[PDB]
């Protein structure tokens, strides 16, 4: 067994499987998703475990959709910052405070790639991210699959 | 310990004021006491004529840190404007307001105001400072510059 904190803590794709059947509810129901940082901060450490295999993809996915989903649907939650942040973590937009990078985007970019075909998903933030994802950075092209796929979902938005 | 700021400020404030370019504003804010605060100062920004940005008057503020000018002065629109280059708080990006960049003890207020009225009909689409304008700028030239001019005329004196 496992539980949430642990997993934020040093995230992997077991013990995403060890948080159980009802692991998406357990991310969701454990985040404080009435600030855009910390869900940025889950968002991130979840999709940083992305594998392109099938309990690991759908456990990754099931979870992105169940955050996601509780923080979008609150008439109070700023999903503008959510994106903005999203970036600045992303290593894709500076900001004026410093951050610290992730050094792989391609669990972020394989969760997007599946978040914005969601119907809680903002569909006025799809430019935003079509801006930044095609905008030339290193860190992306590194990822060239995972970019290339969701550049072609977003076309579709 | 800001001897050294205020002399050199108390100097700056001098030189404006002896001469500087016709619709500009830059003057030091008071304190409390009704002395004049030489590390805060209200300035305002003329748009340049043949510009979408003219007929406007942008206000922003001025910040010196106590080790200036070692350091650049933070200048922040208020409101935050619409572009490419300036941080929904409001923040001004220039390389000659970067200590690791371009920034010298040297720059005068007149250099900075003068490259900051440059720097809003030129903006540096390569560093965005924000996504929205950013985002525009690249997907609808036209519709960019129709925003702009509704702003430069929304801050008409």
């Amino acid at each position: 067994p496992a539980d949430v904190s642990t997993f934020l803590a040093f995230p992997s794709p077991e013990k995403l499987l060890r948080l159980g059947p009802k692991s998406s509810v357990l991310i969701a129901q454990q985040t404080d998703t009435s600030d855009p940082e910390k869900v940025v901060s889950a968002f991130l450490k979840v999709s940083s475990v992305f594998k392109d295999e099938a309990t690991v993809r759908m456990a990754v996915q099931d979870a992105v959709d169940a955050l996601m989903q509780k923080a979008f649907n609150s008439s109070s939650f700023n999903s503008n910052t959510f994106l903005t942040r999203l970036l600045v973590h992303m290593g894709l937009l500076k900001s004026e405070d410093k951050v610290k990078a992730i050094a792989n985007l391609y669990g972020p970019l394989m969760a997007l790639n599946h978040m914005v075909q969601q119907d809680y998903f903002p569909k006025a933030l799809a430019p935003l991210l079509l801006a930044f994802v095609t905008k030339p950075n290193s860190a992306l092209e590194s990822c060239s699959f995972a970019r290339h796929s969701l550049l072609q979902t977003l076309y579709k938005v | 310990m800001s001897g050294i700021a205020l002399s050199r400020l108390a100097q700056e404030r001098k030189a404006w004021r002896k001469d500087h370019p016709f619709g500009f504003v830059a003057v030091p804010t008071k304190n409390p006491d009704g002395t004049m605060n030489l590390m805060n100062w209200e300035c305002a920004i003329p748009g340049k004529k043949g510009t979408p940005w003219e007929g406007g008057l942008f206000k922003l503020r001025m910040l010196f840190k106590d080790d200036y000018p070692s350091s650049p002065p933070k200048c922040k629109f208020e409101p935050p404007l619409f572009h490419p280059n300036v941080y929904p708080s409001g923040t001004v990006c220039l390389s000659i307001l970067e200590e690791d960049k371009d920034w010298r003890p040297a720059i005068t207020i007149k250099q900075i105001l003068l490259g900051i009225q440059e720097l809003l009909n030129e903006p540096n689409i390569q560093d965005p400072a924000q996504a929205e304008a950013y985002t525009i700028y690249c997907q609808n030239r036209v519709e960019y510059e129709k925003r702009v001019r509704a702003q430069a005329k929304k801050f008409a004196p």
